[PDB]
């Protein structure tokens, strides 16, 4: 009850988020993050620089 | 049957501009524990981002 | 929209040519600064 | 100062023509065929002022709008970038059919 | 060994049929699209590639 | 245009160059406002907004 | 034969519609969602659906 | 800037 | 330098107007226009190492 | 009855639409070949949708 | 007669500029490229940024 459940081999979320990498543990990745802070997540930057 | 048309003017310039602009970083400053990175978004007149 | 130019005078494809469609001042100035500074191949 | 103002006229603006002022198509060829044909679509040919036109080997010329060009392991003259033209015989004739 | 290692980026896209909307910024703004009204291809005759 | 050509031994491209006016105009109304229309009078290359 | 469609720099490579690259032989980007579809073609499906 | 009201061959305002 | 190759092409504009002014397009030619323009502009012959 | 005289009426009668609205021209390309060029002629493009 | 000639190595233009660099592999080469675009090659900006 106190074990956490998505530490899990059936956690198909860590399962499709670790097979997008591939199958070995030499990635050489390539992954779009995006920003989360709520100020400047759905900002609109008008003209300058 | 009905069907709805595009503003065809006022919407859309035709300047050359880009559909999408990749920035690099100015200054990296790599760390044990992190690794920065500073841009420059320059939005000119004309553009919203 | 105030110029209505046929759009080979506008770049100079059949205009009526650099004598007489830069300013007299500008051709003025160019032939002046002529021997140290060109400006005859930017027109 | 009275350049710069004389300059932002409108009617006496700066107009540049690139030297070569052509357009710079290249039509294969393969290694046996000795002829071929270029059909153009339809177009106002307004001022058109002709052709030139010589035969490029496609090893030596890299493919054109490539950031890189995977295929060229050539690094000799590349004829298309300067003049250096060799294959202007090899050219038996030539026929224009405007229509 | 990591240097004995590749990467296969890969992907499949089942039913789908590429579209490429004939619309000046790509987005749906009508079914008579912004660029099938305009009177550059509309009145005069152009052949595509 | 029908060539007819030597039979070479190797594949070689036909660089045809046609006849344009390949020309461009600056427009430097104000300080920094740099705006260049280009136009190429067989081919030229510009299409609707 | 000279008028590419989108023809006003929009797209990362202005000239074509790259629906893919080798990510092996990918250096600058232009690859998204974390496989060989580029940036462009991404950006293009995304907005007509 | 030039407008160019042409059905066929436009130019092409790179602008800015 | 990266001429007429509008996937890795040169970038001129104003600061307060972010819009390149320069295209390339893949059906021009700049170096050979500028093999052309030299060598009308003068002899072959001469060796300018700048 | 109403209805056949509402509909025999020429401003409201019935238009329907193909709804793929596609016109479908299959390319050949054989079986070694990576490349594929589709010459269309001139045509009027009055409200191609893509 | 349908070998590239200057492909030889009495290429007098190309023997200068091959020793202009050294006669080693390893050059520690210092260049001055000139700008070639027609647009900008003989451009005289005025004021601005």
């Amino acid at each position: 009850d106190n074990v956490n459940p998505f530490n899990h081999h059936r956690n198909w979320g860590l399962k499709y988020r670790s097979q997008l990498l591939g199958n070995s543990r030499y990635v050489n990745f390539h992954i779009q993050v995006p920003q989360k802070f709520f100020a400047i997540k759905n900002l609109l930057l008008l003209s300058g620089s | 049957r009905q069907t709805v048309v595009a503003p065809t003017r006022n919407v859309t310039t035709e300047k050359a501009q880009r559909l999408q602009i990749r920035f690099y970083p100015i200054q990296t400053d790599d760390t044990s524990t992190g690794y920065r990175v500073r841009y420059n978004i320059n939005v000119g007149d004309g553009w919203v981002l | 929209l105030t110029t209505a130019t046929p759009r080979l005078q506008y770049f100079h494809i059949a205009g009526p040519g650099t004598r007489e469609y830069l300013s007299e001042d500008l051709q003025q100035f160019i032939s002046a600064t002529g021997s140290y500074f060109d400006l005859k191949n930017k027109f | 100062n009275q350049l710069e103002l004389m300059l932002r006229n409108a009617t006496n603006d700066q107009t540049f023509v690139d030297y070569l002022g052509a357009k710079n198509a290249l039509y294969s060829v393969p290694a046996g065929s000795t002829a071929l044909t270029i059909n153009i679509p339809a177009r106002t040919w307004e001022g058109m002022r002709g052709w030139s036109f010589t035969r490029i080997k496609a090893a030596e010329t890299p493919q054109l709008g490539a950031q890189y060009d995977v295929n060229f392991k050539y690094s000799g003259s590349i004829a298309y970038s300067d003049g250096g033209f060799y294959l202007s015989h090899t050219f038996r004739n030539m026929s224009i059919l405007f229509d | 060994q990591p240097g004995q290692v590749l990467s296969y980026k890969k992907f499949l896209c089942d039913n789908y049929l590429w579209t490429i909307p004939f619309s000046s910024d790509f987005m749906y703004m009508g079914e008579l699209t912004d660029l099938g009204q305009n009177p550059m291809y509309t009145n005069n005759s152009h052949s595509m590639v | 245009i029908n060539f007819e050509l030597d039979p070479m031994d190797d594949p070689t491209y036909v660089y045809m160059l046609y006849g344009v006016f390949d020309t461009v105009r600056v427009n430097q109304p104000e300080r920094n406002v740099l705006a260049m229309a280009y136009f190429r009078t067989p081919f030229a290359t510009g299409n609707a907004v | 034969t000279s008028i590419n469609w989108p023809g006003n720099d929009r797209l990362l490579t202005p000239n074509m519609f790259e629906i893919k690259r080798s990510v092996a032989l990918d250096t600058e980007g232009f690859t998204m969602s974390q496989c060989d579809i580029t940036k462009d073609w991404y950006l293009i499906q995304m907005a007509t659906n | 800037y030039p407008f160019d009201p042409s059905g066929v061959q436009r130019v092409q305002l790179s602008g800015g | 330098l990266y001429h007429d190759s509008g996937v890795c092409s040169g970038t001129l504009n104003s600061e307060r107007s972010g819009m390149n002014v320069v295209v390339e397009l893949p059906d021009r030619n700049t170096e050979l226009s500028y093999q052309y323009m030299l060598a009308d502009m003068m002899s072959r012959h001469h060796y300018f190492a700048l």
